[PDB]
């Protein structure tokens, strides 16, 4: 849908520099060449895919001193990204929040080895989403027969 | 050279002014408690409210003149707002055909498209294309999630570290690749060795864990009382045990009494022992010292401090009905 | 020649660690309520918009 | 009404479809959209022994 | 060449439990004779209900053909079709059966939908 | 030797574990037919049993998919292999066999007037394939539990082979605990029948 | 003891499909097409 989307694309403003030591173009190359491929899916389906639009500078990209063009009010100054440890449970999320197939978490809970305590909570909310999916159709099937995949698909 | 605030994780909320004027523009008219016959949601630019097609037609469906809503909205929203920022306006229409609208910061999708410098139809789900869209740090998603709380009255809740994963999730759903996650490493720092980085991370992450723990600690304190009551885990139960405890009440509730924190009222050796032996009768958990039973069964989603507070005799000895 | 099952030296008659997977789609008895769930009326679940909206 | 071969081939299409008995024969009636009506095929309501087995 | 009326006679029940590699599969529940044309009608009618992006339909045509005209003579428990995943998509039995329900009727003898792995014929029969 | 006289079946040592009635498991010595022995040998699944090979051999675990699994054949393995073989020998014997039954049928719908019980499934098992088992191990289908077997044509029923987890029998059979016993009942007149 | 794992339980009445419940009607669906032998 076209509604609720930005009609203009403001730019990045770099306020202060995260490092005091400027990098060589050969460092900026070896880092950017590291990010051009990345993994998708976590399981026996694991696919190396190519990442479009990799920023020129890796060191200077998201990590600090950059102002985001998310500003909203008139007097709102573009928020300047602060240091890593200043953001709560960020290192924790670097472990916790990623793509988890349910199987993968289940066997972690049964082996009693969790990467993070949050993966507990991650698991339960997953299970709930699945049986939610169950509870919905059971409410729909209640009112009329809804037959799965009997209709012709596409055109 | 400058680093603005260097402290263990006190960057949580946005600054003062944003929170204040957002407090008095984004807001909740108190729920009048009538029967709502329409719950409406619109995407409306800051300065421009029109009597045009969506809102005009929809108001003319109830015979209401749309000019007044447009005027109050424009007078409220035209100062204070940068142009071309689309807001969510939710209009609740009751059976008196009297109404109440709320104004809300743009959809998270908007913030994601702006933070990526990506306009419309440049971004899509990975398997549908087979290539990620632009890289994103978790640093950015924290300042996207900063902007959407549940209630502007208390921007704290829900706690940041949780609701970040929502934004991260939506972004992921859009085909956005990530740094600290979706890839084995984190964005390279120039000034340090890798063991420096990781030895930083290991202490920082646990400092965060402590802070968060005390946060949901007092957070739980603020809530109504019933959550600090006893909900025992059903997980340690051996599945036949669960369902056969569903076939009759006495198993489940004697289990409830047998494992309860030691507290002035629920602490009795006489009725507790024969409860444990009534459970041992039908072969419910038989290897248990009572004091590890107060451990294995405890509210698991209950935070740390109140749980060690409950597992302890002294801190739980203080609360008694006086008179 | 005649053929006959060997005796049982060790372990259970019916395999345990070697168990085959069932072959029925494992819809949980509790996940899709149809039958085989014996629940005391006290414990009746999922009434969240009906009787369990006004609990106890 | 469309005649299905057995009870299992019966199904409720509407919100308004009900099961109903026509003299020991099980059927589906729709007060709205009558094209929804389904008879499970069975003996005529009035049969004798010589006439219908 | 020029085999008599009784040859490749299906009428036994087979001892081989099929091994289906696809995520779901369609299996013969009896003995009978199936023409190719029928299996192509079944193929198309199945393909219609398949979400082509996430799936691929494997048909087994490699069994012998017998003179009548050329058709197949099938034993019980012979695999016909397979729903093979291209991605992480995981179907229920409801969905699988709903999919193969399209192509079942064109096949003149009874069939059952079986899950990935070795057919459990204690459950199926 | 001669192209005329060809060895009926020739001894073989197995490396992989092959599914069917001919195939064995890893580390067992068995004589199978020429055709299958050759197609096993050139495919690297089986070898010609020289002495030091009988003492020990390189077999393969299906996970690693290279022949890394060394099993030397000693007394306590040899006995185990003997039992394992003696088990899935019964197994393959029964499942490949089809036990012919013939009987009397009067009246109309296709019924044996003297239905089969569990004792005479076990009986024919002996009479034909010389499979001697405890008949209480046999079980019937649900539909036939009430009436006995009783219907003409093709029936089947399940035989439970109890002991194997100890012989480590998995994936080399169609399933661990059962065998489908295939019965066929043919109606014959008083000349050729009993009962 | 063979009687543990071997079941003779003759089920007298065959359990029917629950038409008296709307949801248990659709959930219990047996998808099947009857075929007369050829
Ligand atoms: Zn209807």
């Amino acid at each position: 849908k076209r509604t609720g989307k930005p009609a203009d694309t403001p730019d990045y403003k770099q306020v202060y520099l995260p490092y005091d030591a400027a990098p060589t173009e050969r460092e900026l190359e070896r880092e950017r060449r590291r990010f051009k491929q990345a993994y998708h899916g976590r399981m026996e389906h694991r696919k190396l895919v190519e990442v479009k639009e990799v920023p020129l500078n890796v060191y200077t990209y998201g990590k600090e001193g950059m102002s985001l063009p998310i500003a909203i009010f008139k007097d709102q100054k573009d928020p300047v990204i602060g240091p890593e440890w200043t953001y709560p449970g960020i290192y924790e999320n670097k472990i916790a929040a990623q793509h988890w197939y349910t199987e993968e978490l289940f066997d972690k809970e049964s082996k009693e080895a969790f990467e993070s305590p949050w993966q507990q909570q991650i698991l339960d909310n997953q299970v709930k989403r699945r049986m939610a999916k169950v509870m919905f159709r059971m409410r729909q099937v209640n009112m009329k027969a809804v037959d799965l995949f009997q209709k012709e698909r596409g055109s | 050279p400058k680093t603005v605030c260097v402290e263990p994780g006190s960057n949580r909320l946005p600054e003062a002014l944003v929170v204040e004027k957002a407090r008095d523009i984004f807001g909740r008219p108190e729920f009048p408690g009538k029967r709502v016959l329409h719950n409406w949601r619109f995407f409306i630019k800051a300065g421009k409210a029109a009597t045009g097609p969506p809102v005009g037609q929809e108001f003319s469906k109830l015979g209401l003149k749309a000019m007044d809503f447009a005027k109050v909205f424009n007078d409220r929203t035209k100062p204070h707002f940068k142009e071309d920022v689309e807001l969510i306006v939710r209009i609740q229409v009751y059976f008196d055909k009297s109404y109440l609208f709320t104004i809300e910061p743009p959809p998270t999708a908007w913030f994601i498209l702006r933070a990526l410098r990506k306009k419309r139809r440049e971004t899509g789900p990975v398997p549908l294309r087979g290539h990620y869209c632009a890289l994103m740090t978790l640093e950015m998603a924290y300042e996207i999630a900063k902007m959407k709380p549940l209630c502007w009255g208390r921007p704290e809740y829900p706690l940041l570290e949780t609701r970040v994963r929502r934004v991260v999730g939506q972004a992921r759903r859009m085909g956005v690749c990530f740094i600290g996650v979706d890839t084995p490493y984190s964005s390279p720092v120039k000034d340090m060795t890798e063991q420096q980085y990781t030895e930083e991370c290991e202490r920082y992450r646990r400092i965060h864990m402590e802070q968060y723990t005390t946060l949901r600690q007092r957070e739980l304190e603020e809530a109504p009382l019933i959550e600090r009551l006893h909900r025992p885990n059903m997980s340690p139960l051996t599945d036949e045990q669960i369902e056969e405890g569903l076939r009759d009440p006495c198993l489940l509730d004697t289990l409830w009494r047998a494992s309860h924190p030691l507290s002035p009222y629920h602490r009795d050796l006489r009725e507790r022992e024969l409860a444990r032996r009534y459970l041992n009768a039908r072969g419910w958990v038989k290897d248990m010292t009572p004091e590890e039973m107060r451990i294995v069964f405890m509210n698991y989603r209950l935070p740390e401090g109140e749980k060690r507070k409950q597992m302890d005799e002294a801190a739980m000895s203080g609360e008694v009905y006086w008179t | 020649r005649y053929y006959a099952l060997p005796h049982l030296r060790t372990g259970p008659p019916m395999p345990t660690t070697l168990e085959q997977p069932s072959g029925e789609f494992p819809w949980g008895k509790f996940s899709t309520m149809v039958g085989g769930t014996r629940i005391h009326p006290l414990y009746r679940p999922d009434g969240f918009f009906k009787d369990n909206m006004y609990p106890a | 009404p469309q005649m299905v071969m057995s009870r299992d081939e019966l199904k409720l299409r509407c919100e308004y479809c009900r099961f109903e008995w026509i003299h020991d024969t099980l059927c589906v009636r729709c007060p709205a959209q009558p094209s929804h009506d389904q008879r499970e095929m069975w003996l005529h309501s009035t049969w004798m022994w010589g006439k219908q087995q | 060449i020029r085999q008599f009326r009784r040859y490749g006679d299906p009428r036994y029940i087979n001892n081989e439990a099929a091994l289906i590699r696809g995520q779901w599969g369609l299996i013969t529940a009896d003995f009978g004779m199936v023409t190719q044309s029928q299996m192509e009608n079944a193929r198309l009618a199945i393909l219609r209900r398949l979400p082509r992006g996430s799936f691929t339909l494997t048909m087994h045509t490699d069994y012998e053909e017998f003179p009548v005209h050329f058709a197949f003579k099938f034993t019980t428990g012979v695999p016909l079709f397979e729903i093979m995943p291209i991605s992480a998509r995981r179907l229920n039995q409801a969905e699988a059966e709903g999919i193969f329900l399209a192509g079942r009727p064109f096949i003149p003898l009874q069939t059952v939908v079986v899950p990935q792995g070795r057919v459990d014929e204690y459950h199926v029969f | 030797m001669a192209p005329e006289l060809q060895l009926e079946y020739m001894p073989v040592l197995f490396t992989r574990t092959i599914l069917g009635p001919q195939g064995g498991f890893a580390g067992e010595e068995r004589l199978v037919k020429l055709e299958v022995a050759r197609k096993y040998m050139e495919a690297g699944h089986a070898v010609t049993p020289t002495e030091e090979l009988r003492r020990g051999l390189w077999c393969y675990n299906p996970d690693t998919d290279k022949y890394d699994c060394f099993i030397e054949r000693n007394e306590e393995f040899l006995d185990f292999a003997a039992r394992k073989r003696q088990w899935l020998d019964v197994y393959w014997r029964v499942n490949t066999g089809y036990l012919l039954f013939g009987r009397q049928s009067w009246g109309q719908g296709f019924l044996i007037n003297c239905p089969l019980r569990k004792r005479d499934v076990a009986q024919k098992l002996w009479e034909q394939y010389k499979v001697r088992i405890d008949p209480r191990l046999i079980e019937f289908r649900e539909k036939d539990r009430r009436t006995g077997i009783q219907e003409l044509g093709h029936n089947w029923c399940w035989l439970y082979l109890p002991g194997a987890e100890e012989l480590g029998i998995n994936r080399e059979v169609y399933d661990n605990k059962r065998v489908k016993v295939r019965i066929h009942v043919r109606k014959m007149n008083s000349m050729f029948a009993l009962y | 003891d063979p009687s543990a794992f071997v079941s003779d339980t003759v089920k007298l009445r065959d359990d029917k499909r629950p038409y008296w419940s709307r949801r248990r009607w659709a959930l219990t669906d047996k998808f099947l097409v009857p075929k007369s032998p050829k």
